[PDB]
Order: C-alpha cells, then structure tokens, then sequence
C-alpha cells in the first residue's frame, strides 16, 4: 500500500502548515 | 479497632473502586462487573480439572460447567433478594453502603447482570482458550 | 597549623603515583 | 516601562538629571547630602533604558539604576 | 493589549514583535510563568515529562514500521556483510529521472535511503529475524506510548495529582529507581536474552507461542536453586559458532569467556547475559539503603548533618562541611537538573568510548559507516549534556541559590576561592595551548623546508604502559597481563582468570579497535583534547561561579540569568551575563568535539583501508590533516553532481554545501548587532506607509529589529546547525564512498 | 514487505495515541 505516501506527504508538507499558521496567526492576534 | 490492612490508603482507595462499592453505579452495572470478574476465572477449575478434561471436548467441560454454576449463583441472589434481606453494613474501609442494596428492588437488578455477565465471561474465556494459536500468530 | 589531615592524604594519593611508577620502572613485577 | 532605583548615596551632583534625554529625572531636596538634594525618577513610564545616567553618576558603586522591563511604545523608542 | 503569550502579562502587553518571540523562549520556562506557585510547578513538569516520554516511544515506532514496510530486513537476514540497509523511502515529487535511478539502490522498487544508524544491527542481535516482528513491536510501542500519554492526564486531575511531599520525597525515588528502574530492567532483559535472544542466535526459534514451552536450559532451573550454578556456565557457544545457525553451538546460558566472537567480531551473548544479570543483583541490592516509611535503612539528610566520626568531632563526612545540601539538591530545581546533566553528559560520551572498541552487536565492526556515525552522534550529544550541565547550574546560582541555608559548608567555600580556580584553569588552557600549537607549527616549519626528521616527536609512553598493563604484547613493556609471571596475570590465591584467555586473544589482534596501537601522532592530539576541555570548562565555571556579581557589574543576581548588558558605562559591559558565558562556550565545545572526531575518523579511516602509515606520518603536522584528509576524502563527496550526472551521493553533496551556508549565515547575528537593524527597519516602515496601493494592508504588530539576546541565540542557532549538517554529510559519504 | 491489511491496523491504532496527544497538550494549558 505505498500510495499512502501521496497522500500524507502533500498533508503534511501542505495541509497540516496551512491549518497549523492560520490557527496560529488568529490566535496571537486575538484580543 | 484500626491497622494497616483494614486502613492503609492504597487499601480504602482500592476497596473503595470495587464495582460492589464504586460511587455512582446503577445496581444493574454493579451486577455487570461482578458477574464478569466471576464468570471468567470459574472458567478455570471446571475445563482443566474436570472429569473430561483430557477429552477434545475439554473446554467445553469447563464452559458448560461454569455456566451452569453461574445460574445457581443467580438463584442464590434471587433468594436472597426475595428475603426482605437486612441493610448492609459500614465497616472503617468503607464508610457508607452503596445505596442499592438495601431494597428488594436494587438486589434483583444485581442479580440479573451477573447472569447476563456470568455467561459473557465464561465465553470468552471459552474463546481464548481455544484461540490461543490464533492470538499467538497475532503476536507471534 | 601542620596541616595533618590534608598531607594524610595528599601523601596516600602520591604514593599511588609513586607505586604505579614501579611498576613502569620495574622496580616491583 | 523600565524601572530607575536612585539608593542614598549619591551627592546631589546633577549629572544624571543632565544626561537623561527623556528627562526622567528630576533633584528634590533632601538634607542627607552635602548639596542637600538627591535624584528622583518620577516620570518612569518615559524612561528609555538608555542607561546615559548611570554613565554620568560618580560614586562608586552607581547611586542609580536602570532595571530593563516590560518594553511599551515609549521604551522602545519608536517613532511609528 | 493581547492575551497571547497567556503566561505573561508583560509580554501580551507587548505592540512590537518582541512579544512573538520570546513566547517562544519563555513557554517551556515553567518557573517564570505567571501566578505559578511551587506545588503547581512540581504538578506540571511531572506530567509534561510524560510528553517528552511519550515521544521517544513514538520515534521508535516509526523506526520499526518504516522498517518493516519499506526496507529489506528479511534480505538482510541472508548476508549481513554485504547488503546494504535501507532507512525509509524517498517520496520526492521535485525528483528528475535520472534522480530516482540514482536512488533506486540496495535491492528496491523505489527511491530508498540507505540506513547508517545501524538498527538492524541491534535487532538481529536481540533476536528479531522476520518483517512480522518489527511490526509487532512497532505496534505494541504505539499502545505503550499512549499509555504515557493517558497517565500524564491522569496525573492532572484533582484527587489524581500529586501533592507537593510527594515530590520531595528524594530516599523513596532512590530506592523505586535503582531497584525498579535499574535493578529490574537489567534483570528483565538478562530475561530477555536468555530466553530469547541466545536461543535465537542458535538457529532455534523462541518466540511468544513457544517460551513457556521451551526452556532455555536442558537442565532447566534445578541447578538454580540447588546452588549447583556451574552447570550454567558449561559447553559454550564454539570458536567455529557460525551466528544463528545450529553449528557449533552450545547450551549454556551464562559464560564468562570475554572477548570476541569469531565470527561477528561482538561480544558473546552469554557475557551479557551474566552481565546483565549480575547488574541487577548489585542493583536491587543498592536499592535497598535509604530509609523509607519501613523504620530502616541510610538516612541521606542525617548523613549530610553528622558532625562526629566514632566520638571524634569533625566538621561532616570526610572531615568536609555537607550540611544543608541535602536542603539544596532537594530544595531545587536547577541544581538537579544542573547535576544530572552532568551525570548523562559522562555517560554519554562513555558509551562512545565503549562501543567502537568493544562492539557487541552482529556484524556490526564490518559495516564502516554505520560505526563512524554511533559514534560521533553520542559523542555531540554529550557535548550538549556537558554544556547544559553548566548552564543549568548556573541558573542555580542566580536563582535558586540562598548563602543563608548554605552557610559555612562546602558549596560556600568554592565560592570564597573562586579567583584561584579560574587563575589555575586559565593557566592550563595557556600552558596546553602555547606548547602544543608550538609543536605543530615546529613541525609544520620543519616539514616544509625539506628536513622532516627535525620534528618534535614524542612517544605517549605514559599511554604505552596501560596497553602493555592491558595485555598487549606489541610494545614489549612486560607488566602487570602482559607479564606471564605476574601476580595479576595469574590472580595468585584463587586463580579465577577465567575472561583472561579470551581477553588476549582479542586486545593482541590487529583486526579491531580495541586498544588501537598509538603513536606520536596520538601524543600531539590528546593534549590538543586537554586543551580543549580545560578551556571550555574554563568559561563554563567562570560563568558560573561570577554569575551572582563581580568587581565590574555587582548585583547580577537582580538582572536575571539573561539581560544584554549594562551600557557603555564603566568601558562597556558587553556580554557580561551568566548566560553569556554559556554562549561563548558552545563555539568551543563544537571546536573539542570536532578535534576528538576528526582524530577518530581519520584513525579509522587508515585501520579501514590497510593503510596505518598514512596516519602515522602525517598526523604530527598540520598540512597533513589538512591535506590527507579535508581534501583527499572530499572528493567523493563534491562529485556527487557533476555536469556528467549524478550518484546516491548528490544529497550529502547537497547537503555538505546546505550546511556551508546555515553556518556562514549565523555571522550575521553576531558581527552586526542590533543597532544597524533598527535603524534599517525604519526606512522600510517609512516606504511602506508611503506606497500607496500596498498602505491598504498593515502591520498588527510594529516591526522592530531582534533583540540583544535574541540574536546571539538566533546566531548560535544558524552556527551549530551549521556546524553539525556539514560533518554530518563529510562523515557519511566518505565513508560511504569508500567502504 | 509486511501486507498491505497490516499497515491500516498500524494507522487506526496510531489514532489511540493521536487522541491522547490532544488531551494532555490541552490540559497543560492554552
Ligand atoms: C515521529 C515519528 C515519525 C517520523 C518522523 C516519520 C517519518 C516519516 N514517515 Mg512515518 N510513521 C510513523 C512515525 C514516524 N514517521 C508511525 C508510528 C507510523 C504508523 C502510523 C507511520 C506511518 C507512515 C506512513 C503510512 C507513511 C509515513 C511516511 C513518512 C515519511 C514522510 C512524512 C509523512 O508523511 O509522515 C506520515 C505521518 C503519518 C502517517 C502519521 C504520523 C505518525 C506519528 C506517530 C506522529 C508523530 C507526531 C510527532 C510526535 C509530533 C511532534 C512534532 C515535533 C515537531 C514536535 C517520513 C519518512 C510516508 C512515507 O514513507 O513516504 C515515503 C507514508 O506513506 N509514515
Ligand atoms: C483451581 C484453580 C484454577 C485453575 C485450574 C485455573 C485454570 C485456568 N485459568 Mg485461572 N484463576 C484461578 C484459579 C484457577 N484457574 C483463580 C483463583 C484466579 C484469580 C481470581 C484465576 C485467574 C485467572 C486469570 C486472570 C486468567 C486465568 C486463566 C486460566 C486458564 C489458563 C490457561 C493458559 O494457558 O493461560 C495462559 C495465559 C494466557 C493465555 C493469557 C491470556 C491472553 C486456565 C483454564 C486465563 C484464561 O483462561 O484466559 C485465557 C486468564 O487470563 N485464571
Ligand atoms: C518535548 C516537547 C514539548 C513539550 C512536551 C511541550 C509542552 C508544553 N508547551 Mg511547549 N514548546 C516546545 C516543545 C514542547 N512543549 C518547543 C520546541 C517550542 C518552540 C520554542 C515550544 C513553545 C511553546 C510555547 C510558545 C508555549 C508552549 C506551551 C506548552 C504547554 C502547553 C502546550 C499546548 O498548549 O499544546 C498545544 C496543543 C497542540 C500543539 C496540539 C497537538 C496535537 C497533535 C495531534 C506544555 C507544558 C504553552 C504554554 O502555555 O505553556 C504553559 C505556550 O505558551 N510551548
Ligand atoms: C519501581 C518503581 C518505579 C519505576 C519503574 C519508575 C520509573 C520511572 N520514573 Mg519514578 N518514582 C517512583 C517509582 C518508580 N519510578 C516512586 C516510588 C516515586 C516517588 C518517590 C517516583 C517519582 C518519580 C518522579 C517525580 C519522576 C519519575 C520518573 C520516572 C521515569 C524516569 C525517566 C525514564 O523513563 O528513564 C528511563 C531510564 C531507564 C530505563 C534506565 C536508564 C539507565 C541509563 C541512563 C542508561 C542505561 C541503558 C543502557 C546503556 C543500554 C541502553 C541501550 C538500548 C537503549 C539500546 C521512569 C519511567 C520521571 C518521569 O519521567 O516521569 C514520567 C519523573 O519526573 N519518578
Ligand atoms: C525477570 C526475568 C525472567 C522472567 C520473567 C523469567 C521467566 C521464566 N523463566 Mg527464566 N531465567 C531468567 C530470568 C527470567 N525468567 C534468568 C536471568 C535466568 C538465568 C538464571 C533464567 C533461567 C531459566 C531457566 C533455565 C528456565 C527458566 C524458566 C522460566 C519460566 C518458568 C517460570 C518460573 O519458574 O519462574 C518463565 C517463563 C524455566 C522454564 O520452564 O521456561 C519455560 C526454565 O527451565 N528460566
Ligand atoms: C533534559 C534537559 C533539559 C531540560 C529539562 C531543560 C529545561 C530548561 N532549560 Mg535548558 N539546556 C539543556 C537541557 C535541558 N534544558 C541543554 C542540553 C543545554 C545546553 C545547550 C541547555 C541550555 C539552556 C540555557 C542556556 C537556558 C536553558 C533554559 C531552560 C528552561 C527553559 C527552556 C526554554 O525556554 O525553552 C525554549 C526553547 C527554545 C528557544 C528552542 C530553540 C532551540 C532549538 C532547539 C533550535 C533547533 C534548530 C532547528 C529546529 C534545526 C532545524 C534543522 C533544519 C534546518 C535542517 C528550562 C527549565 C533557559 C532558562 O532561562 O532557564 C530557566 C536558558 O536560558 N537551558
Ligand atoms: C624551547 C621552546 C619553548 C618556548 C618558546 C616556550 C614558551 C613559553 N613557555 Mg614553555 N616550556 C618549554 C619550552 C618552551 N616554552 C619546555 C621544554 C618546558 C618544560 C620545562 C616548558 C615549560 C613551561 C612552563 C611550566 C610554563 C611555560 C610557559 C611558557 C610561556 C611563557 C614563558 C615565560 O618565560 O614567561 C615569562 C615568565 C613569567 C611570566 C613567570 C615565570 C613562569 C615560569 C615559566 C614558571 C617557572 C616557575 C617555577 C620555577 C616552576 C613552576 C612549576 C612548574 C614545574 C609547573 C611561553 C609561551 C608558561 C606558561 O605557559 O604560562 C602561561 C609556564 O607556566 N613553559
Ligand atoms: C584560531 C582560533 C582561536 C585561537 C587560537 C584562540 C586562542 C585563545 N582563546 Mg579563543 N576563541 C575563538 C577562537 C580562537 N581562540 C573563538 C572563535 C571564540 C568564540 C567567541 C573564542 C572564545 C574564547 C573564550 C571565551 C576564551 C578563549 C580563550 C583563548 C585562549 C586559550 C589559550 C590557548 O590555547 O592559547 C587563547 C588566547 C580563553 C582564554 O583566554 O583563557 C584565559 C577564554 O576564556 N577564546
Ligand atoms: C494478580 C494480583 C491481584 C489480582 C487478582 C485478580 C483480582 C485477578 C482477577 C482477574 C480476572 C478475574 C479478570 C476478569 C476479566 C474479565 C474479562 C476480561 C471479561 C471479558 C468479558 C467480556 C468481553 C464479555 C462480553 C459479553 C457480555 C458481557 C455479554 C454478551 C456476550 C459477551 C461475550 C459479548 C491482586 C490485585 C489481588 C493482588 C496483587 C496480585
Ligand atoms: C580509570 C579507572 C577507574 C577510575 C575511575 C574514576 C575514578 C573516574 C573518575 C570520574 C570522575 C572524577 C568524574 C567527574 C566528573 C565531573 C564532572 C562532570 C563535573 C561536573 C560538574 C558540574 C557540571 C556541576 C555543576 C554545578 C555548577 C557548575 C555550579 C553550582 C551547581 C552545580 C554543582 C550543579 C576505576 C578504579 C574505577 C577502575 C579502573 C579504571
Ligand atoms: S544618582 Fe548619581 S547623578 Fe544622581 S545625585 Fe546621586 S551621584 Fe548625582
Ligand atoms: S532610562 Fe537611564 S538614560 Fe534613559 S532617561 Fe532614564 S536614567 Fe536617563
């Protein structure tokens, strides 16, 4: 089953960034 | 009096966590912890002690066994139950009875989940010890 | 003071070093 | 802002109200000294942590004392 | 007015960008939190070290499923000495065709990488021969893992979290942990290979079906109990043992032969076994000392405070004032931490010692670039745990420290005469390094101009001796197992020599690392090793035992452990701070570590290839390591892409120029400081607010230059990665390039 | 190589763990 790697790869070098710096930045910035 | 068998806090704490004791139990779940800790292990002296226990039908001489010794237990809380038994008591490990088993009402819902847990857990002793090269090609 | 305590050992100590010594020299075998 | 601890060993030699430039500081009078006046830093949330008066102070060791804290708009020295 | 960072109201009241950053350096620093109280910081650290715990059985995991799945383990089972392993596999969409041809190595369908950290020589040791088991060890490390992670929740629930007498509590962890942690663990896996591992390396599987079965032993624990022991030590494993296989095997479980396999060239299995078993023993023993709740046993804080030796009055234990120590490694944080750091950071460098000269792992001393890199990897680790130990223990003085409760004892008096430990530090590290830098450049003159026999050569005879106290027969000294008519060759009432014969055998062969033979070349680099320990010892405990104040800056015990400095005043004060003085040490403590690993590898690299007169010529003057080995051994590694083409070298070829460039950067954040930036950054604020369709958009926060201690870590962080990346890709392919 | 069925298994009880995770990062707190 090595299509796996097709599909977590693109997430986490794509994906798990996107959703991790866009909670991030909304939460420093957050009153 | 007082020592440290009868109050030692590893002792209270683990007294205190039996299912005939833990805090905020319906007495049908009561029932069900105890009648799977005691269904399971009376698996045991029935299948490899038995009268056919060297037979290929030796564990289901324990199963069998064990099941139907369960059922005699359930009779016995049922005679019991139906006894308008007596309030149970307080010792110094365990300061306050756990409510349910001072009704006739509480005693028949305890005596109903240990036949059904009864019976569960002297299967799946049943099923792992006629599976034990299934588990062990699971582990290896 | 004669500093007993501190040369009582700094004395054991060396003769550590002078007995390994003997055996580099060949003195004791 | 930052934090100016001015102890009772100075001499009243206005060195450091003369060189702090956001003007902190500040001489009361006090009958301690030969000058009969000591420093004082009332104005502390302008301070800028510049350090120019602990530079000018003579005696030794430092009569005052600059403590770097929590760092706001007007410590940081931003014209933005 | 934020409330990011939640732990501090003075850094979310922070407009500028200073208030991103050092959330960032303040967030595992528990103690400078906001409103943390003692029992609450003890409560949380307690049940964070179940994080940190849980990673590590996480990383392993992945070690055994990306085995398991991806590389060729069963393949490697058939000839160790000459297949090659094989890590993870590459997924690399930015890959060209003639990359991934490159990469299809060592037997695969895909793009693989070759594994140098040497695990398959540790699993075939310990029994495991088939893909099925490192799944199934993979998998139990998933659910053991999450048990760590549900226990540290647990431990934060409000009748579930500990008291704070529980954490003080230090004769009951002494105890638990030299009897349980160590004591059991090292008698579980004497279990382990006894059971296991030994039979499994005579072809004879022993697996979770068949242990309770099968017994390790045909005489089978009645010569356990009966005292009849010898039994266990009877026909061992022969000297014509081929690994894993019925021939020549034996049926003892604990022998005691020392030395070397035939074949494998590691230490006997049966050895550990003993061993492991005879550790445990002497564990469980020394676990049970210290007085706990049972009325008996050493009482650790009376040890401290005794005052009279058999009715003699003396001033403590060894005639030296101990008291109120037991109040300050309690007591503390930072002197544990400091202290067993300190304690790891020898060890660690201990097992690096051990493991080249002593393998104990199949087949392991024949594959070169997975034993060149064990052992430079443990040896930076405990460069780290070493500078740590100091910086942590530094931490303690400023912090933690009270002259009060540590009146009078021995801790006081190194603060009393700290000028003269300085003094004689700073003189060592003068006297080292004004004489041997003057020997190289001596012999450097002395090569150049054409007459080479000028050199200053001198034997380590010193160093002699202790190889020939040894047993090594190849320098004629004649003492002490080396001479057969000894007292400690013959072990003169009892004669119970029974590893001697096969240590000799071992340590008089020229066909491993133990007790490599030395020579002058080896004399130069040791003390160039002094000199390096001398020196970053000497800012570590300058830093340390001046960081409560000096003659310059009094009172540094007000400013924290990290402030910039004082000013200008007074001639200036930069990098005065106690955490300065961590800060200059690590660019020498990467310096030693590379002078001990460079000196490692370029010894091996002429044991390895028959040539030992390479080194032994050339390793006296400073051209030759220069030349013989920065340049000679580089130029595998730079071709690894070329105009021609590329190899399965291109990565280490890229990543040999990636760690050139992590390093040269970090000089920015130390030759430019900060001033120059913030002046800069206020021309670019101006052309942004002037801009007029890019003025739509603009800053939350105000961007200002990074700070004064912020870039001496933002420098040193670029330096070190640097440092590591660039030995790291010289380490491995020039080894791996050349076999 | 292990079967492409045992990998799943590996991947579903890495979510036991993977849910674990979350709730010690978030009861030591925001
Ligand atoms: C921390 C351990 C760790 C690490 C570094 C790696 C590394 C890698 N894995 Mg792997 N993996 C691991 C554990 C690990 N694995 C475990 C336990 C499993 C079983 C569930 C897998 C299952 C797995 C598959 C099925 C695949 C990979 C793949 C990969 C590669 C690409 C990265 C990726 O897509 O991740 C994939 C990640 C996952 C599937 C889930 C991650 C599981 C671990 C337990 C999470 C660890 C998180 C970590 C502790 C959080 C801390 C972050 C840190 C910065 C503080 C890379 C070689 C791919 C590959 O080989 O491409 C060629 C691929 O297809 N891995
Ligand atoms: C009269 C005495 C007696 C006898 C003959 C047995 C007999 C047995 N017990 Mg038992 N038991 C007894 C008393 C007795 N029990 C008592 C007093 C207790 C304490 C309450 C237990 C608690 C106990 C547990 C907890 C378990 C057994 C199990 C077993 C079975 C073991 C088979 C095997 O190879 O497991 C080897 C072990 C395994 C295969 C591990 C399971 C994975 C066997 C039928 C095991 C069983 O049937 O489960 C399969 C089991 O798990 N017993
Ligand atoms: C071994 C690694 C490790 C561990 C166990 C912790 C543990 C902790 N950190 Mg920490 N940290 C680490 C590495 C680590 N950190 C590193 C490398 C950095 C970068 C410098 C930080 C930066 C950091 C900051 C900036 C903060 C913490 C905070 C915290 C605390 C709460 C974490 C949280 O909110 O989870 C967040 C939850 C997740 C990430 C979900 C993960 C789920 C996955 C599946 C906790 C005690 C915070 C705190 O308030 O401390 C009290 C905080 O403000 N840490
Ligand atoms: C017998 C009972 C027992 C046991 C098993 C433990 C075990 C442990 N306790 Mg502990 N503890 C106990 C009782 C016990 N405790 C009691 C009674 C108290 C209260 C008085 C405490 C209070 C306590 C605290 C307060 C803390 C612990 C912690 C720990 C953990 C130490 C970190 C670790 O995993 O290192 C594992 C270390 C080893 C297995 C030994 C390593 C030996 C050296 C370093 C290396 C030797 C290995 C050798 C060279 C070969 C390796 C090669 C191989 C890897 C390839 C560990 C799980 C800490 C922790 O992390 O919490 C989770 C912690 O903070 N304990
Ligand atoms: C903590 C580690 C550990 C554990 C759990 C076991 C567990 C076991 N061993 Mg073992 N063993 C160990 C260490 C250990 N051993 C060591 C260190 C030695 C060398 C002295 C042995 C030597 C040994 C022999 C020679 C035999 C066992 C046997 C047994 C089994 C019978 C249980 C019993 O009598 O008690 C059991 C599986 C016996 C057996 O029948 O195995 C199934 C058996 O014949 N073991
Ligand atoms: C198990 C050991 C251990 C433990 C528990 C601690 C714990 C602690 N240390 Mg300590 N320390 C350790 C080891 C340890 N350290 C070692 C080994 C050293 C020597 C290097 C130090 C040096 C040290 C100093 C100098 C200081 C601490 C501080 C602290 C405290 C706060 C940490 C913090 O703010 O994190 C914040 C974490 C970071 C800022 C992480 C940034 C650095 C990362 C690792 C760089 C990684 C680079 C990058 C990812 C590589 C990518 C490669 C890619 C490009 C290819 C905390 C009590 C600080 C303190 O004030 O104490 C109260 C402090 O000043 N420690
Ligand atoms: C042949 C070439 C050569 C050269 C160029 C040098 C050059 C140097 N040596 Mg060196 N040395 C050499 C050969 C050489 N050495 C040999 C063969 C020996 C073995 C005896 C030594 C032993 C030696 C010692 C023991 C020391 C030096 C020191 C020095 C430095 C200052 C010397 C001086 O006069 O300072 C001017 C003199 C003074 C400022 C004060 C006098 C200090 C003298 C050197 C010590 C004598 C005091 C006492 C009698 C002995 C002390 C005990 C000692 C045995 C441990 C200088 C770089 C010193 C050093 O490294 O300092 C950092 C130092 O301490 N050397
Ligand atoms: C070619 C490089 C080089 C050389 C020859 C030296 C030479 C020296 N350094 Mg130095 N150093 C260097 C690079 C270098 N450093 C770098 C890059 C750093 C990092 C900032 C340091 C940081 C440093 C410190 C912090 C200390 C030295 C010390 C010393 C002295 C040790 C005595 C000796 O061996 O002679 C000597 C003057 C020590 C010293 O002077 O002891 C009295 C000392 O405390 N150096
Ligand atoms: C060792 C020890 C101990 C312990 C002991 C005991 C207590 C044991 C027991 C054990 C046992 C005795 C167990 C049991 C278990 C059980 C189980 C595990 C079961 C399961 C079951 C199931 C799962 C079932 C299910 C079901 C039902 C319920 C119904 C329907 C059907 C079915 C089948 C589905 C103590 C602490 C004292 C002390 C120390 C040591
Ligand atoms: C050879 C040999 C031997 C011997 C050995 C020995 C004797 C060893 C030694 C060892 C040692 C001798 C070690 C040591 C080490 C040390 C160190 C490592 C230190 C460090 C420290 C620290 C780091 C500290 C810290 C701190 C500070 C800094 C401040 C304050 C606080 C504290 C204290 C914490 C024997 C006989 C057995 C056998 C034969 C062979
Ligand atoms: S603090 Fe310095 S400048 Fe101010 S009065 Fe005292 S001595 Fe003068
Ligand atoms: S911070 Fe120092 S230099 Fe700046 S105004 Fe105050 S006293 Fe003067």
């Amino acid at each position: 089953a090595s299509f796996l790697s097709s599909i977590f790869v693109p997430v986490i070098g794509w994906v798990v960034p996107i959703a991790t710096f866009s909670f991030l930045f909304l939460y420093i910035e957050r009153e | 009096l007082e020592t440290p068998v009868n109050a030692s806090p590893l002792v209270k704490w683990f007294i205190n966590n039996l299912p005939a004791y833990r805090p905020g139990l319906t007495p049908f779940r009561r029932g069900l912890e105890v009648g799977m800790a005691h269904g399971y292990f009376l698996f045991g002296p029935f299948a490899k002690l038995g009268p056919l226990r060297d037979a290929a039908n030796a564990n289901l001489a324990g199963l069998l066994g064990a099941i139907g010794l369960v059922v005699l237990f359930t009779l016995a809380l049922s005679l019991y139950a139906n006894s308008n038994p007596p309030t149970a008591l307080a010792s110094v490990t365990v300061p306050n009875p756990p409510d349910a088993f001072q009704s006739k009402e509480g005693w028949n819902n305890f005596a109903s989940a240990f036949l059904i847990g009864g019976i569960g857990g002297a299967v799946v002793a049943y099923f792992l010890t006629s599976n034990l090269a299934l588990i062990q090609g699971l582990v290896g | 003071p004669p500093y007993t305590f501190r040369t009582g050992w700094a004395l054991l100590l060396l003769a550590v070093n002078f007995l390994v010594a003997a055996y580099y020299f060949h003195i004791i075998q | 802002s930052h934090t100016v601890k001015i102890y009772d060993t100075c001499i009243g030699c206005t060195q450091c109200v003369r060189a702090c430039p956001t003007d902190v500081l500040e001489m009361v009078p006090w009958d301690g000294c030969k000058a009969a006046q000591v420093a004082s830093s009332p104005r502390t949330e302008d301070c800028v942590g510049c350090k120019r008066c602990e530079t000018a102070c003579p005696t030794d060791f430092l009569s005052i004392r600059v403590y770097l804290g929590a760092e706001t708009t007007r410590s940081m020295g931003l014209a933005y | 007015a934020t409330k990011f960072p939640k732990f501090s109201q003075d850094l979310a009241q922070d407009p500028t960008t200073r208030r991103i950053w050092y959330a960032m350096a303040m967030g595992n620093d528990f103690e400078s939190h906001d409103g943390m109280t003692e029992e609450n910081l003890y409560q949380k650290i307690f049940a964070t070290h179940f994080g940190h715990l849980a990673i590590i059985f996480l990383w392993a995991s992945s070690l055994l499923f990306h085995v398991a799945w991806q590389g060729n383990f069963e393949q490697w089972i058939k000839d160790p000495l000459h297949v090659r392993p094989i890590a993870h596999a590459i997924w690399d969409p930015h890959f060209g065709k003639p990359a991934i041809e490159a990469f299809t190595q060592a037997g695969a369908n895909g793009p693989v990488n070759i594994a140098y950290s040497g695990v398959y020589h540790w699993w075939y040791t310990i029994g495991m021969r088939t893909n099925t088991e490192l799944y199934t060890g993979s998998v139990f490390l998933l659910l053991f893992a999450s048990l760590f992670l549900f226990a540290g929740w647990l431990h934060l629930q409000p009748k579930f979290r500990p008291s704070l007498a529980w954490f003080k509590s230090a004769e009951s962890r002494l105890n638990h942990h030299l009897a349980g942690l160590f004591g059991v663990s090292s008698l579980a896996w004497a279990g382990h290979l006894i059971h296991v591992a030994i039979p499994e390396s005579r072809g004879q599987h022993v697996g979770w079906d068949n242990f309770l079965s099968t017994a390790p032993h045909p005489a089978g624990l009645q010569p356990f109990f009966t005292g009849n022991w010898g039994v266990y030590a009877q026909n061992p494993d022969t000297a014509g043992h081929i690994f894993s296989t019925s021939q020549g095997a034996g049926t003892a479980i604990l022998t005691f032969l020392g030395g070397f396999h035939p074949q494998t060239e590691s230490l006997w299995l049966t050895d550990m076994a003993h061993h492991h078993l005879a550790i445990a023993v002497l564990f469980i023993v020394a676990g049970h000392m210290y007085r706990t709740n049972f009325g008996i046993g050493h009482s650790i804080k009376e040890m401290m405070n005794a005052k009279t030796f058999f009715g003699k009055p003396v001033e403590g234990p060894f005639n030296m004032p101990h008291q109120g120590i037991y109040d300050t490694y309690n007591n503390s944080l930072h002197f544990q931490l400091g202290w067993h750091l300190a304690c790891l950071g020898v060890v660690t460098s201990w097992v690096a010692q051990h493991m080249y000269s002593l393998p104990s792992y199949a087949f392991i001393a024949k594959d070169y670039t997975t034993q060149a890199a064990l052992y430079t990897h443990h040896q930076y680790i405990a460069i780290f745990l070493m500078v740590g130990a100091f910086a942590h223990g530094a931490i303690f003085l400023v912090r933690d420290y009270d002259p009060e409760q540590n009146k009078g004892n021995v801790l006081e008096r190194v603060l009393q005469h700290k000028e003269a430990i300085i003094s004689h530090l700073s003189w060592v590290s003068l006297f080292l390094g004004f004489h041997t830098l003057g020997l190289y450049v001596h012999n450097d003159v002395v090569v150049a101009f054409g007459t080479p026999e000028k050199q200053i050569l001198i034997e380590p005879v010193f160093a002699q001796f202790i190889q020939a106290a040894h047993g090594k027969v190849l320098y004629g000294l004649d003492t002490l197992l080396s001479n057969p008519d000894s007292v400690a060759y013959t072990a003169y009432p009892n004669y119970a020599n029974v590893w001697l014969p096969g240590w000799l055998d071992a340590i008089n062969s020229g066909t491993n690392s133990l007790f490599l033979t030395i020579g002058p070349g080896d004399f130069l680099v040791h003390h160039a090793i002094a000199l390096g320990l001398h020196t970053t010892t000497l800012i570590l405990v300058k830093g340390a035992l001046d960081a409560r104040g000096s003659k310059l800056m009094p009172d540094k015990k007000d400013f924290g452990y990290a402030f910039p400095c004082d000013g200008p005043g007074r001639g200036g004060t930069c990098d005065i701070s106690a955490w300065d003085s961590f800060y200059l040490s690590l660019f020498w403590a990467l310096n030693t570590v590379g002078w001990v690993t460079f000196y490692w590898h370029w010894k091996h690299l002429g044991i390895w290839q028959g040539n030992v007169a390479q080194f032994n010529e050339n390793s006296t003057y400073l051209m030759g390591w220069f030349r013989d080995y920065l340049w000679a051994n580089s130029a595998q590694l730079i071709n690894g892409y070329n105009p021609y083409g590329v190899n399965n070298l291109s990565v280490w070829a890229w990543m040999f120029l990636f760690g050139h460039l992590v390093w040269a950067t970090g000089f920015m954040f130390l030759i430019s400081w900060r001033g120059y930036w913030q002046e800069l950054i206020e021309t670019l604020v101006w052309a942004h607010e002037r801009t007029p369709i890019a003025n739509l958009v603009r800053w939350k926060d105000k961007p200002v230059a990074l700070s004064i201690v912020q870039a001496r870590v933002v420098g040193l962080a670029h330096f070190t990665v640097g440092y590591v990346l660039t030995y790291a890709a010289f380490l491995i392919a020039s080894t791996a390039g050349k076999f | 190589s292990i079967s492409d069925t045992q990998v799943y298994i590996a991947l579903v009880v890495a979510l036991i763990p993977g849910l674990l995770a979350w709730r010690l990062a978030t009861e030591l707190y925001k």
